[PDB]
C-alpha cells in the first residue's frame, strides 16, 4: 500500500481542523486526486486478475505462485518420459 | 545426519565424511531474539497509548 | 432577500476575525495566529460559496478603506457589477462599535489600521477565485497589485504568515495557466514568477519568519523539476537555508519529494531512497489528500527498481491504490524476472500513463537494471557455469557480450564474481560467513548512531510543550 | 532572464566581451545569483586587473552574489 | 559490542514511553487551565474591590 | 444437516474441468440425486452460474457450453414447481404452532427449536441471508448457554456453502465470548474444528495443524464432515508445518489414524507420501506426491486455493533434507534417486534457489552439486539485525509523530 | 522563429562532447531539459546517434556501442571530431572492469577486448599505463597495488576507517553529556 508498514502510518495521521487545509493544498498541487485518468483511458480496466488469485486483486496473504506457471503438469510427462529412456540404457 | 547423532555431512565427491560436534549456537544469540522479540510488542501497546495525541 | 443574506456572511466573518486579530494586536504571538489561519481557510470557502457572491465587497465596507473599497469594485465588476446594500447604511455595521474601529475616531486624524486588514483581504480575494474557478483575466489583474502591496510597506511577524499562503496561490494559479495553453506570453511571466519569490525569500532570512521561508523554497524547487533544469536545482539545495524550525509536515513532505525525484536523473539513488521514503511518512495519510500521496508511491517503487533492489509484490496487491498502482506492477515484475522481451512490450503499453507522472525517463535507465537481475540469478543458482550457458538461458548474443556485462557489473559489485578467461565460466565469489571477519563492527556503530540521534532528538522535544503548559497559568 | 549566456560571456576571449558580462550580471542577479556563485573566480581575476577600470563593478557584483549566499 | 547496542535500542522504547505521557499530561492541563482563568477573574476583582 | 456440505463437497469437484474425467463423472451422480430428493432447488440454479467457463453444462434453463463433457447435469421444470409448493407448506405449518406458542405460554424453549427447524430449512435450500435471521429469534427467547453456542456455529457454517472465507471469520468471533460462558468442554471440540476448517481454508496452516491434530483424538460433530475427511485434512497441515522429529510423532504413530486404517484412496495417498518424506525413500515420494495433487488437494474446498503453493513447497523440502546430509552430490546420483533427468533438475532447482530454502549452489562445470553452509554463528548474526530492522523503523516513525504534536 | 536546420545538428555535437569527457552526471541532466524540444517537433533524426551509444554504454554492450561508432564515419555532417575520442573513452573504460576479472589475459586476447588494429600498439598502451608484459600475460594487479599503496602513503587516514578505541570513546561520551 505504502512504505513500510501501511497499517502503523494510517493511524499515526488522522483529520484535524489545521489538517484539513494542508490536504486540499496538496492535492491541487498536481491537481484532483489522479485516480480518474486510469478509469477514462480504459473506460473500464481490464488488470491481471486471470492469472491465478494472488494476483493483482488479492485480499488475502500472497503465496507468491503467479510470477510461475504450474510445474506439477510437467512434472507427470518428466517422470515418464525418464521411465522410458532409462528402462533400454 | 538427519537424526543428528553426530551431525556431520558426507562429502561424496571425494567419500569423505567430516563429523561436526561443534556448537553453532551461543546463549546471548538466543537470549537477545526474545529480547528484540519483547520490544516489538511493547512499542504497539505504546502506540495506542499515543493515539489520544493525535 | 439579499440584505439578510450578505448581513450573515458579515457576521460570521466577523468572529473569524476577531480571533487572529485579537491576538496580533496585543504582541505577535507568531505561533497561536498560524493554526487559526488553517481553520480559518476552511470555514470561508464555504462561507464565501454559499449565500450569493457579493459578500467580499461588503465585509469590505464594514472595515476602514483607504483605496480597499475601490479595489473591491473592480475585481466585483468584472464578473458582472455589484454596488446594491453595498454602500453605507446598509453594508455598514459599524456606527460606534470598537472591534471594526470606532467611527469618530477613523474620521478624525491620521495613524493608520489599513496593514493587517488589507493582507487578510487578500486572502479572501485569491480563495474566492480558487472556487470560482475562473482564473485569467482576474487573476493577472489581482496579481500585479498585491506584489508592490506587500513590499510597499515593511511586514510584521504575523504578515509574513499571511502571504505564506497568499504565493501558494499565485504560484499554482499561474502553473495551470501555463500549462493551459502556450503563447508568447506564457513564457514571459514565468520570468516574472520566479524573480519575486527569489528577492522575497532574501526579505524573509532576515525577519525571522521560518514559515514564509519553507513555502518558497517547495515553490521554487516544483519550478525547476517541471521545466525539466537539472542544474538550477542543484544550485539551489547546497546553498541552503531550509528552515526545520517552523514549519507543517506538509512543508517537509513536499520538500522531501522535490529533493527526491532530483536527485534520482542525475545517478544518486542511495539519497533519494532516504528522502522519498521519508516524505510519505510526513505527509498526513487521509482520503482527501490522496493526489499528494499517489504520486510519491509510483516515485519510490520506481526509485527502488533504480538501486538494483526490488520493491514487494505484496505491495501493489493489497493497495487500494491498484488501479494507478496498474502499471508498475508489470515494470516490477518484468525486471524481477530478468526477462528483456517483457519489458520492452511494457514500457511502449504503458508509455502514455508513466509520461503523465514523468517516471518514462527512469523508465529507459532501467533497462540497465534489468539485465542485472537476469544474470544475478544465473549467478546465484549456478556458481560455476560457461558464459555458453547463460547464452542459452537469456538469450545473449555470444560469449563476448556477456562478459563485457559482468566485467562491467562487477567494477560496480552488484553480481559479486569473478571470471575466469582460461577455462570459459565465471565463478561467483560470495560465500558468507563473515563472522570471522572484523566486519560487524562498522555495521553495528551505523545502528548505534541511528539509536544515538533518536536519544538526542526526544530530550530536546520533550520539556518543550511541558516548559510553554507549566508558564501559562492553572489551577 | 536565465544565467547560462552570462557564464559564456566571462570565458569568451576579448575585452569589450568581459566588460559586457559585468553589466548584465548585476542588473539581474536576485533570479540568477545560483549560477554565479559557483564561477566566482573569473569576478575575481576582473577585480585584479588594472587592465580594466570595471574593476570597481566586478568587487561590486562580488557584494551582491555573497548576500544572497548567505555569507 | 552486540549487547552494547542491544541495550542502546532498549532504553529508547523506555524514554520514548516518557516522551508520549508529558504531552498526555499537557492535553489534560490545557481544559484545567481554561476553566482557571474564570476563577482568576473573581480573585483579580477581589484583590481591586478591596 | 447432513446433505448441507456433503452436496457442496460433490459440487466443487463437479465445477472444476482440471480433475481427472472419471472422478467429475462419479461426483455429478450424487449432486444430482440430492438436489430432487432434498429440495436444494434454489442453490442448484446457483451453480449453473458457478462453471460458466468449465464444462459438463447441460441445464435447460441456464447457460450451457459447446463442449458438454458430463450429463449428471440436468435442469427440470418439476424442480421448480416443487418449490413454489413445499416452500409453503413448511411456511404454513410451523407459523401456526410459533402462534400457538404465543397464546398459552410456552415459547421460552418452543419458538426458538420452532426457528431453529426455519433456519434449518432456510439453509437446506441454499439462502444464508434468511437462515440466519431466523436463528436470530431463537437468541432472543431465553435458552441455555449451550443451546446459544450450537447456533451461531450453524450461522458459521453457511458460510462454507458458499466458500466465503469472511463470511466463516466474522461469525466465529461471536462463539469466542460465548464458549466460556458455558465452558463446555463438548461444543469446544466443535469450536477446535469449525475453527480449523476455518483455518484450512485461508493461506495460512499454522494454526490449522494445532487445532486438527488435536481434533483426531476427541471430535464430536453436529452438522461437521466426517472423521475419514477430518483425518485427511490433519495430514496435509502436519506435513507443512512440522519437520522430521516431530512429524513422526504426530501423524504417524497416532493411535487414531494408526486404527482408522486407510480404504478410500484420499486418505491413503496423504498417508504414504507422509512416511516417505520421513522414510527418505524419494523415489516413491514422487509418485505419492503427483497422486496428492489430484486426489487430495483439488477437490477439496480448503485447498484448491493452496494445492499450487503446497506442491510447490513439497519440491523444496525434500530436496533441502537430502541437503543437509550432504556436502557434495553429483548430478547423476541426485537426478537417479528423484526418477528424473540432470537437465530437468537444473531447471527446478534453477527456479527454488533465488528464493531460497535449498542454501545450495550448482558447479555445472566439474559436475558436482555443491552445498554452502552458512549456519554457524553467521546465521543467529543475521536473524537479529533483520529483526532489530523494524524496531528502528517503528521507533523511528511514532517519534516523528509525536514530536510534531 | 525558435529553430533552425542548424539547431537539430548543433544538440548532437554538444551530447558527444559531455560523453568523450566522460561527464556521465551532466549527459543525463542535460537529456532531461533537452527533452521537450526534439521529443517529436525536431525529434530525434541526428540526436540518435549519442541517445543509442548511451543506450548501449548503460546496458554494458561495450559491442553495440564500438559498431555505432564503426558504422558512424560513412555519415558525415562533422561528428569525427567526437567518435575520434570517443573510441579512446571506451577502451579505458574496458581497461578498468578487466582488472576485476582477471589478473591476466593473453596478449592476444587483449587485443580484441581493448580495440586496437596492431599489437605493438596493444602493448605499448598496457606499459604507460602500468601493466608489465611478461610471458605474454598481463599483470592488470600492479596498478591496483600502485594506486592502493599510494592512498596509504598520504594521511588523513586514521579517522576516516576508525579505530576499536575511537568507536568505544565515542560511546561513553555521547551517554555523559
Amino acid at each position: 500500500m505504502s512504505t513500510d508498514v501501511a497499517a502503523a502510518q494510517a493511524q499515526s495521521k488522522i483529520d484535524l481542523t489545521k489538517k484539513k487545509n494542508e490536504e486540499i493544498n496538496k492535492k491541487s498541487l498536481e491537481e484532483d486526486d489522479e485516480f480518474e485518468d486510469f478509469p477514462i483511458d480504459t473506460w473500464a480496466n481490464g488488470e491481471t486478475i486471470k492469472s491465478n488469485a494472488v494476483t493483482q486483486t488479492n485480499i488475502w496473504e500472497e503465496n507468491w505462485d503467479d510470477v510461475e506457471v504450474d510445474d506439477d503438469f510437467t512434472n507427470e510427462l518428466k517422470a515418464e518420459l525418464d521411465r522410458y529412456k532409462r528402462e533400454n540404457q | 545426519i538427519l537424526d543428528k547423532i553426530f551431525y556431520g555431512v558426507l562429502d561424496q565427491g571425494n567419500g569423505w565424511l567430516y563429523v561436526y560436534e561443534t556448537p553453532n549456537q551461543d546463549a546471548t544469540y538466543d537470549s537477545a531474539l526474545e529480547l528484540v522479540g519483547q520490544l516489538n510488542k511493547v512499542v504497539d501497546q505504546l502506540f495506542e497509548k499515543a493515539s489520544v495525541l493525535y | 432577500l439579499h440584505h439578510s443574506e450578505k448581513k450573515y456572511a458579515e457576521e460570521d466573518q466577523v468572529q473569524e476575525l476577531l480571533k487572529v486579530l485579537n491576538e496580533i494586536s496585543k504582541t505577535t504571538l507568531t505561533l497561536d495566529p498560524r493554526y487559526i489561519w488553517r481553520s480559518l481557510k476552511d470555514l470561508s470557502s464555504l462561507r464565501n460559496q454559499e449565500l450569493l457572491n457579493a459578500e467580499t465587497l461588503c465585509f469590505t465596507v464594514n472595515v476602514l478603506y483607504p483605496d480597499s473599497s475601490s479595489f473591491k469594485k473592480n475585481l466585483l465588476k468584472f464578473i458582472t457589477s455589484n454596488h446594491k446594500s453595498s454602500v453605507p447604511g446598509s453594508a455598514e455595521l459599524r456606527n460606534s462599535y470598537p472591534a471594526s474601529f470606532y467611527s469618530v475616531n477613523t474620521e478624525k486624524k491620521t495613524i493608520e489600521v489599513t496593514a493587517e486588514i488589507n493582507c487578510f483581504m487578500h486572502l479572501l480575494v485569491q480563495l474566492f477565485l480558487w472556487d470560482s474557478k475562473e482564473l485569467e483575466q482576474l487573476v493577472e489583474f489581482n496579481r500585479k497589485v498585491v506584489i508592490p502591496n506587500l513590499l510597499c510597506y515593511y511586514n510584521l511577524r504575523s504578515l509574513n504568515l499571511i502571504n505564506a499562503k497568499l504565493w501558494f496561490y499565485i504560484y499554482l494559479s499561474h502553473e495551470t495557466l501555463a500549462r493551459s495553453s502556450e503563447e508568447i506570453n506564457s513564457d514571459n511571466q514565468n520570468i516574472i514568477l520566479r524573480s519575486t519569490m527569489m528577492k522575497f525569500l532574501k526579505i524573509a532570512s532576515l525577519k525571522h519568519d521560518n514559515e514564509t521561508k519553507a513555502m518558497l523554497i517547495n515553490l521554487i524547487l516544483r519550478d525547476f523539476l517541471n521545466n525539466g533544469e537539472v542544474d538550477s536545482a542543484s544550485d539551489f539545495i547546497s546553498k541552503l537555508e531550509y528552515p526545520h524550525t517552523d514549519v507543517s509536515s506538509s512543508l517537509e513532505a513536499r520538500y522531501f519529494f522535490y529533493l527526491s525525484k532530483i536527485n534520482a536523473i542525475q545517478l544518486d539513488y542511495s539519497t533519494a531512497n532516504e528522502y522519498i521514503i521519508a516524505a510519505i511518512r510526513k505527509a498526513p495519510h487521509n482520503s482527501k489528500s490522496l493526489g499528494f500521496l499517489q504520486q510519491s508511491n509510483k516515485l519510490h517503487c520506481c526509485i527502488q527498481l533504480l538501486m538494483g533492489d526490488i520493491p514487494e509484490l505484496s505491495f501493489f496487491h493489497q493497495s487500494n491504490m491498484q488501479k494507478s498502482l496498474l502499471p508498475y506492477y508489470h515494470l516490477t515484475k518484468a525486471v524481477k524476472l530478468g526477462d528483456l522481451k517483457k519489458f520492452t512490450s511494457t514500457i511502449t503499453k504503458y508509455k502514455q500513463l508513466l509520461l503523465k507522472d514523468d517516471t518514462y525517463q527512469l523508465c529507459v535507465r532501467l533497462r540497465s537494471n534489468v539485465i542485472k537481475t537476469g544474470i544475478r540469478i544465473i549467478s546465484l543458482t549456478y556458481k560455476k557455469i560457461s558464459l555458453r550457458d547463460i547464452c542459452l538461458k537469456l538469450n545473449l548474443d555470444s560469449e563476448q557480450t556477456v562478459e563485457y556485462m559482468v566485467s562491467r557489473a562487477i567494477r560496480d559489485g552488484v553480481i559479486e564474481a569473478k571470471i575466469n578467461h582460461e577455462d570459459g565460466f565465471i565463478e561467483t565469489t560470495e560465500l558468507l560467513n563473515i563472522y570471522d571477519s572484523e566486519d560487524p563492527q562498522q555495521v553495528f556503530d551505523e545502528r548505534i548512531k541511528f539509536a544515538n540521534q533518536l536519544h538526542d532528538e526526544y530530550l530536546v522535544s520533550m520539556r518543550y510543550p511541558e516548559d510553554k503548559k507549566t508558564q501559562q497559568n492553572e489551577k | 532572464t536565465t544565467a547560462a549566456p552570462l557564464l559564456a560571456l566571462l570565458r569568451e576571449n576579448q575585452d569589450s566581451v568581459k566588460t559586457y558580462a559585468l553589466e548584465s550580471i548585476n542588473n539581474v542577479v536576485d533570479q540568477l545569483w545560483s549560477e554565479i556563485s559557483n564561477e566566482l573566480p573569473d569576478i575575481e581575476a576582473l577585480y585584479d586587473d588594472d587592465t580594466f577600470s570595471d574593476r570597481e563593478m566586478a568587487a561590486l557584483i562580488a557584494s551582491k552574489v555573497y548576500y544572497n549566499l548567505g555569507e | 559490542i552486540n549487547i552494547s547496542n542491544n541495550l542502546q535500542k532498549a532504553l529508547t522504547v523506555k524514554t520514548n514511553d516518557e516522551l508520549m505521557v508529558i504531552y498526555i499530561s499537557n492535553l489534560v492541563r490545557s481544559i484545567i487551565a481554561f476553566d482557571d482563568l474564570i476563577e482568576n477573574k473573581i480573585q483579580n476583582k477581589k484583590i481591586q474591590e478591596q | 444437516r447432513v446433505p448441507n456440505y456433503e452436496v457442496s463437497e460433490k459440487a466443487f469437484l463437479l465445477t472444476q474441468s482440471k480433475v481427472s474425467i472419471e472422478q467429475r463423472k462419479e461426483a455429478a451422480e450424487f449432486v444430482l440425486a440430492k438436489i430432487k430428493e432434498e429440495e436444494m432447488a434454489p442453490y442448484y440454479k446457483y451453480l449453473c452460474e458457478e462453471y460458466l467457463v468449465n464444462n459438463g453444462q447441460s441445464d435447460l434453463e441456464h447457460d450451457e457450453k459447446s463442449d458438454s463433457l458430463n450429463e449428471w447435469i440436468k435442469f427440470d421444470q418439476e424442480l421448480y414447481n416443487e418449490l413454489c409448493k413445499k416452500n409453503e407448506s413448511k411456511i404454513k405449518e410451523l407459523n401456526e404452532k410459533i402462534q400457538k406458542l404465543e397464546e398459552d405460554d410456552e415459547g421460552e424453549l418452543e419458538q426458538a427449536q420452532a426457528w431453529i427447524n426455519l433456519g434449518e430449512y432456510y439453509a437446506q435450500i441454499g439462502d444464508k441471508d434468511n437462515a440466519e435471521k431466523t436463528l436470530g429469534k431463537s437468541l432472543s427467547k431465553a435458552i441455555s448457554t449451550g443451546a446459544k453456542i450450537d447456533v451461531m456455529l450453524t450461522i458459521a457454517r453457511l458460510g462454507f456453502f458458499y466458500n466465503d472465507q469472511l463470511y466463516v471469520k466474522e461469525k466465529l468471533e461471536a462463539v469466542n465470548s460465548m464458549i466460556e460462558k458455558g465452558g463446555d468442554w463438548e461444543r469446544r471440540n466443535r469450536y477446535k474444528t469449525y475453527y480449523g476448517i476455518h483455518c484450512l481454508a485461508v493461506r495460512n496452516f499454522k494454526e490449522a495443524a494445532k487445532l486438527l491434530v488435536d481434533s483426531l483424538a476427541t471430535f464430536t460433530s453436529i452438522e461437521l464432515t466426517s472423521y475419514e475427511s477430518i483425518a485427511t485434512y490433519a495430514s496435509v497441515t502436519g506435513l507443512f508445518t512440522l519437520e522430521r522429529t516431530d512429524l513422526k510423532s504426530k501423524v504417524i504413530d497416532s493411535p487414531e489414524l494408526l486404527s482408522l486404517i486407510s480404504t478410500t484412496a484420499a486418505l491413503q495417498s496423504i498417508s504414504s507420501l507422509t512416511i516417505s518424506l520421513y522414510a527418505s525413500d524419494y523415489a516413491s515420494y514422487f509418485p505419492y506426491l503427483l497422486e496428492t495433487y489430484a486426489n487430495v488437494l483439488i477437490p477439496c474446498k480448503y485447498l484448491n486455493r493452496h494445492a499450487d503453493f503446497f506442491v510447490r513447497e513439497m519440491r523444496r523440502k525434500v530436496y533441502a533434507q537430502l541437503l543437509e546430509s550432504y556436502k557434495t552430490l553429483s548430478l547423476k546420483s541426485m537426478a537417479s534417486a528423484f526418477g528424473v533427468s540432470v537437465a530437468f533438475l537444473d531447471n527446478d532447482l534453477g527456479k527454488f534457489i533465488p528464493n531460497k530454502q535449498l542454501n545450495c549452489v550448482i558447479d555445472r562445470v566439474n559436475g558436482i552439486v555443491e552445498t554452502n553452509r552458512p549456519d554457524n554463528k553467521n546465521a543467529q548474526y543475521h536473524l537479529l539485525v533483520k529483526q532489530g530492522d523494524g524496531l528502528l523503523t517503528k521507533l523511528q516513525k511514532y517519534g516523528a509523530a509525536v514530536r510534531l504534536t | 522563429l525558435s529553430e533552425s536546420d542548424k539547431k537539430s545538428k548543433l544538440i548532437s555535437l554538444y551530447l558527444l562532447n559531455l560523453l568523450s569527457q566522460n561527464n556521465t552526471t551532466k549527459f543525463h541532466s542535460e537529456l532531461q531539459y533537452l527533452d521537450k524540444h526534439i521529443k517529436n517537433l525536431e525529434d530525434d533524426s541526428l540526436l540518435s546517434y549519442p541517445i543509442k551509444l548511451d543506450r548501449w554504454l548503460m546496458e554494458g554492450s561495450y559491442q553495440k556501442a564500438w559498431d555505432l561508432l564503426q558504422s558512424g564515419s560513412q555519415n558525415i555532417s562533422e561528428f569525427d571530431s567526437f567518435t575520434d575520442i570517443l573510441k579512446s573513452a571506451i577502451r579505458d573504460e574496458i581497461a578498468k572492469n578487466t582488472e576485476l576479472s582477471y589478473d591476466f589475459l593473453p596478449l592476444s586476447n587483449i587485443k580484441a577486448l581493448l580495440f586496437f588494429n596492431n599489437e605493438k600498439e596493444t602493448e605499448k598502451f598496457a606499459l604507460e599505463r602500468n601493466w608489465p608484459i611478461v610471458n605474454s600475460k598481463v599483470y592488470f594487479n600492479n596498478q591496483s597495488k600502485e594506486k592502493a599503496d599510494y592512498e596509504d602513503e598520504m594521511m588523513h587516514e586514521e579517522d576516516q576507517k576508525t579505530n576499536i578505541i575511537e568507536k568505544a570513546m565515542d560511546y561513553a561520551i555521547s551517554i555523559e553529556n
